[PDB]
């Protein structure tokens, strides 16, 4: 949850109440290399939940 | 004989900071004893690592 | 990763998988945290012609609600067809 | 210059696994009974 | 439908929605009022409040209906109106894959019938509504404050009940207690007037008087 | 026009039977209000209070606000008896902090400006 | 498209049935999970040496607010109030008058940062890169009047980040 | 655009808390299949309408 | 720059001050009134009047998308420098 | 029909081990119970009409998993229960009588919006 609120404050600059999503669309574009690091996150999270 | 370089980097750290005395200021003040390269160090006296 | 080899095998065998392919603290693998400056697109709207905004006036083709009916042998209708009945799922139907 | 935007890898991610995997483990249900009873033989003896 | 910015229109629903609107109608005439479609395509069915159970009850019921889940049901305060609460009651159909909102009204002091019966999800929408809006709702198993502190008076979502409220808590030493005072602010609220002198959307304009 | 959908009482005579009856509740609750929540009061003065609030609304005369009133009342009684008030909620009714404030025109004058 | 999480019948053979009473009588898959934990005692831990480690921050942090200055030395601030009109929660407040020099500038600007919720509409609504939600977040306070921000307290703010203030600023005004 | 990404709902079947459990931690694998589909199928564009 | 009262005070930027007998100056016993040295009117009549040759300048403040917005300011009156109404930097009509 | 089900699926529902027949009673009496209502009245003219679709279906196919898919109601214990609601409705419909006119027209602006 703690790398995942990284993603949040990459693209916001807040941990939780982002205020990111708006009547439109995104207040901003995701930061270079943000998706990259997704994709980190997600291949090794699986392995999380097994272990859960 | 992986424990015994394990052991050889546990010494290592001790002179590193500059031998016991330098290696318990670092360990009492900032509870670790990591070596690290010098980044910097600042008008103040703080160190980069 | 600084773990030594016997750990790995202990850690390894314990929870039953290769942890160290799939380690819980990044290291190296992460995207700098200075990048190349960006230069962003722009919306389909960035035009010098053909671009009057009354044909692309999203609010002002709304419009008030339709008034079906006012105090002031058809065949029976539902609100909307019948839904479909959902299939099992070919990747893995049972858990 | 070229429109630079956070988009994904030519070629695309690597797979990324979902589905549980709980490996199978262990000696058959026989197997961990006899070595019981073989202990408590052994030990009485 | 490629305009980009432009939310796209979906006419098979407003056809579909239309028509179950005069079914409806045809089957309630005795207290079905009025039943419009929306251009964003929702239906919604008025009601004289008399008709709460009787209507409900269809739509839960019918076999051309069959909404079984009540996604919310709320009020609204419109002062001036004579009767400026507007009851909303938001079905969900799971069968036809379908929502339905119902209107109807009341005032300060006349009731409106519990829904209970129909969905027991009711009992605590219809307690909130009474909290916060003060409408009571008859027959109900237990009528009470929900969202609102014990011993609070008054009906604060009302539109004329002051935004920061008529009294404030603190702690007095004296009496070793948490005491209510009358409410006094260090900045005062800044009521900012934002609408524009000039109109904004031709199709909503209100004939002259 | 006149002709409303009642509450309860289809007359205030109907309504009066049932603000008594509420005064006959509260009248009993109080002596253990005063026990169980370990006040500083008086049960005369518990008493005191519940006619106060009855006499602040003897002006009325429709049947359907007394019925909200009592309606309010008897929520009011769930709460005290079954504890879910606190001792801070009692003790509101008797305003024990809020200092006397002014009631003549040359105190009002001599403080601010309200009527 | 669905799956059942728990539709499964068990195998009544006999290895089948022996196997889960090893299981129910030796608490294989109770010793299982012991192994987890086992696991995970000799990983290295996720835990920072705070405050000699801190954790990683992004140009976008939304932190304390300061005001800022052009090159020259003057303020950004032209009182166009268009902060004080957006804040969400009403935290700021602002009074203006023309300076001895004819410039638009303000006699107060005040942030209420218990008002606050730190969204940055302040510094998307401002037209001039006046006022910024800077990087810092250690700022607690031993008193509430110490979070009464006025004018002099956020230049003071923006005279004391405005090295790092600037640089993040620089990294991302091409995605604002 | 969740109509144009492929997941399974999972389903209980008892009705306790347990199949809840199972079912909220397959929701958590499946948005992990989710994520996979939107980290490669991320178009490019303007990401707030271009309406001012 | 700041200057002190006969108190002692430190007058702000605002002229801002508490007289000899305001009671709110206790606030400061023991503790510190904050004020910014760098007075913004002070630093900005540092900056040299431009000379440009033209009757009309522009102005962003510098940085571009990184200043204020561009305004263009009119040099064709010789008793007075063309002031910028965001940043307050002078320009002057270079005699051609 | 075939081989029964082991379960519907639904918590709280239970297989039926004659859906035909439950079938064919519920919606017979439903049809009784439309007699009684007024013949002009819109809910039997639409009430019967879609019953005895539902009747001829349960009719002209013997296999359960078949007439599943031609009533279009899900399982059929899922439609059983709908015709249980539809019964239940229907005897309700009788008291209420909806099929008469509006009660009260409502006040001069009460759907007005924009105010
Ligand atoms: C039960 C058996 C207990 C004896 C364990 C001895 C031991 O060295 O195990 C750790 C040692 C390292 O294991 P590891 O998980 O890979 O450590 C992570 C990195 O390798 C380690 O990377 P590193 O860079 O951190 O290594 C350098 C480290 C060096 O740390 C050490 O040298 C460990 C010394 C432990 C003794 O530097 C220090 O932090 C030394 C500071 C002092 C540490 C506190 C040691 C207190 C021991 C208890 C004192 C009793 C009086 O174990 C092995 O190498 C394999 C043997 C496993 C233990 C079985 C021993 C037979
Ligand atoms: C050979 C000559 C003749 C002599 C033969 C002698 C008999 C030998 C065969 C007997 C087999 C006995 C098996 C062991 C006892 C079974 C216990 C039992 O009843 O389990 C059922 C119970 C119940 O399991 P359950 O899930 O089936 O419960 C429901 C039971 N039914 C369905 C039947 C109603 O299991 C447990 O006890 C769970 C305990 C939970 C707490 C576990 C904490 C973790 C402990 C891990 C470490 C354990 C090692 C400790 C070592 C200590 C070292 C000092
Ligand atoms: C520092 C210390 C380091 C060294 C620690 C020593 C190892 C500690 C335990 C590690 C746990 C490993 C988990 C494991 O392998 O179990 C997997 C497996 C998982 O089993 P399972 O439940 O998943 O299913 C497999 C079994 N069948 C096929 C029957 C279904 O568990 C075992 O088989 C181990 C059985 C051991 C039983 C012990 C209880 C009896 C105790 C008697 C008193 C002594
Ligand atoms: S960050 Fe948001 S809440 Fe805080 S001062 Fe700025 S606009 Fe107001
Ligand atoms: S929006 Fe910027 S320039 Fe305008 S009043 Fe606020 S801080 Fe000053
Ligand atoms: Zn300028």
């Amino acid at each position: 949850r703690e790398k995942m609120f990284e993603f949040y404050e990459r693209v916001s600059g807040a941990r939780m109440h982002a205020a990111y999503v708006r009547p439109g669309g995104v207040h901003q574009d995701l930061p270079l290399g943000l998706m990259d690091d997704i994709y980190e996150f997600s291949k090794n999270f699986s392995l999380r939940i097994d272990e859960l | 004989m992986e424990l015994l370089q394990v052991l050889k980097r546990g010494l290592q750290q001790v002179s590193g900071h500059g031998g016991l005395r330098g290696y318990l200021r670092v360990l009492f003040r900032a509870n670790d004893v990591r070596v690290g390269t010098l980044v910097g160090e600042d008008k103040y006296g703080n160190k980069y690592y | 990763a600084s773990a030594t080899r016997f750990i790995q095998w202990l850690r390894n065998w314990a929870s039953g998988r290769d942890l160290q392919a799939k380690l819980q603290l990044r290291y190296q693998e992460i995207s700098k945290r200075t990048q190349p400056p960006p230069k962003l697109p722009v919306g389909p709207s960035h035009k010098l012609s053909n671009n009057y905004y009354c044909t692309r006036d999203g609010r002002r083709e709304a419009m008030p609600p339709s008034i079906v009916m006012s105090s002031q042998e058809k065949k029976a209708v539902s609100p909307a067809p019948p839904i479909k009945r959902w299939e099992l799922s070919q990747d893995e139907p049972y858990l | 210059s070229k429109v630079k935007q956070d988009m994904p890898p030519v070629g695309g991610y690597g797979p990324i696994d979902y589905k549980r995997n709980l490996p199978r483990r262990g000696l058959s249900g026989y197997s961990m009974f006899a070595v019981g009873i073989g202990a408590l033989l052994f030990g009485y003896w | 439908d490629t305009r980009p910015t432009v939310r796209p229109r979906n006419d098979v629903a407003h056809k579909q929605l239309s028509a179950f609107g005069e079914y409806v109608a045809e089957i309630l005439p005795k207290y079905v009022q009025q039943v419009q479609v929306s251009c964003f395509n929702e239906l919604e069915i008025c009601i004289h409040p008399d008709g709460v159970i009787p209507v409900l009850t269809f739509l839960r019921d019918h076999s051309n209906a069959q909404f079984k889940s009540l996604a919310d049901l709320t009020a609204v305060d419109i002062p001036t109106r004579q009767n400026r609460f507007e009851i909303v009651y938001n079905l969900l159909s799971l069968r036809f894959n379908s929502r339905i909102r119902v209107k109807t009204y009341t005032d300060e002091l006349t009731p409106i019938e519990s829904s209970v019966p129909v969905y027991k999800a009711a009992n605590w929408y219809e307690r909130e509504i009474w909290d916060m809006f003060g409408v009571f709702f008859a027959n109900h198993p237990d009528l009470r404050r929900i969202l609102t502190d014990y011993g609070f008076e008054g009906h604060p979502f009302r539109k004329d009940f002051p935004l920061s409220g008529y009294v404030e808590l603190r702690y007095d030493d004296e009496v070793k207690r948490v005491v209510a005072e009358p409410v006094e602010l260090a900045q005062e609220f800044r009521k900012f007037d934002l609408n524009s002198p000039w109109e904004a959307f031709p199709a909503y304009r209100q004939p002259p008087e | 026009s006149t002709s409303v959908k009642p509450i309860f009482s289809r007359d205030m005579n109907e309504a009066k039977r049932r603000v008594r009856e509420l005064y006959r509740a509260w009248y009993r609750e109080v002596p253990n209000t005063v026990h169980l929540f370990q006040l500083d009061i008086s049960v005369k003065q518990g008493r005191d209070k519940v006619r106060e609030m009855f006499k602040k609304n003897a002006h009325i005369t429709d049947p359907r606000v007394v019925d909200l009133l009592v309606i309010k009342g008897k929520m009011e009684l769930e709460e005290t008896i079954k504890v879910w008030k606190q001792r801070t909620h009692v003790m509101r009714f008797f305003h024990e902090t809020e200092a006397p404030r002014p009631k003549d025109f040359l105190s009002k004058f001599y403080v601010g400006h309200d009527p | 498209t669905y799956k059942y999480v728990n539709l499964r019948e068990p195998s009544m053979d006999m290895k089948s049935v022996t196997d889960r009473a090893a299981q129910t009588l030796l608490w294989t898959e109770l010793i299982r999970g012991l192994g987890m934990t086992l696991s995970y005692l000799f990983r290295e831990p996720a835990t920072i040496n705070y405050p000699f480690e801190k954790g990683p921050l992004s140009p976008r942090f939304r932190g304390e607010h300061a005001l800022r200055r052009y090159p020259s030395g003057e303020e950004r601030c032209i009182a166009c109030k268009l902060c004080e009109a957006v804040c969400p929660a009403q935290a700021i407040t602002i009074e203006a008058e023309p300076r001895a020099d004819g410039s638009r500038r303000t006699t107060r600007y005040d942030i209420d940062m218990t008002k606050c919720i730190y969204c940055g509409f302040c510094q998307e609504a401002c037209p001039v890169d006046a006022i910024v939600e800077g990087p810092n977040f250690e700022f607690s306070t031993e008193t509430h009047e110490e979070l009464l921000y006025n004018k002099e307290k956020l230049l003071n703010n923006g005279d004391k980040w405005e090295a790092e203030i600037a640089a993040n600023i620089q990294a991302d005004y091409l995605y604002r | 655009v969740y109509d144009q990404v492929e997941f399974d709902v999972p389903i209980g079947s008892r009705g306790d808390c347990y199949d809840r459990y199972l079912c909220r931690v397959e929701e958590m694998r499946q948005s992990i299949r989710i994520i996979s589909q939107c980290l490669n199928k991320m178009p490019p564009g303007e990401i707030k309408v271009d309406d001012a | 720059g700041v200057r002190t009262s006969p108190t002692g005070e430190k007058v702000t930027h605002t002229g801002q001050v508490y007289d000899d007998g305001d009671y709110r100056k206790v606030r400061f016993v023991g503790r510190q009134k904050e004020v910014n040295e760098n007075f913004a009117i002070d630093l900005i009549a540092e900056q040299p009047v431009s000379q440009v040759g033209s009757r009309v300048i522009s102005c962003d403040g510098g940085g571009g998308a990184l200043g204020h917005p561009r305004v263009y300011i009119n040099l064709d009156k010789e008793t007075k420098t063309g002031t910028c109404g965001y940043c307050g930097l002078q320009f002057r009509q270079q005699h051609h | 029909a075939g081989l029964l089900k082991k379960t519907t699926g639904l918590v709280g529902l239970a297989v039926c081990e004659t859906p035909h027949e439950r079938l064919k009673i519920l919606y017979t009496k439903i049809l009784d119970v439309l007699g009684h209502i007024p013949k002009n009245a819109a809910y039997r003219k639409y009430t019967e009409q879609i019953t005895n679709e539902k009747l001829s279906m349960v009719k002209a196919e013997p296999d359960v998993k078949k007439l599943e898919e031609r009533l279009q109601g899900g399982q059929i214990e899922e439609v059983i229960l709908q015709a249980e609601n539809e019964l239940s409705l229907a005897r309700k419909m009788i008291q209420w009588k909806p099929w008469e006119p509006l009660v009260e027209e409502p006040p001069a602006s009460q759907w007005k919006w924009p105010i």
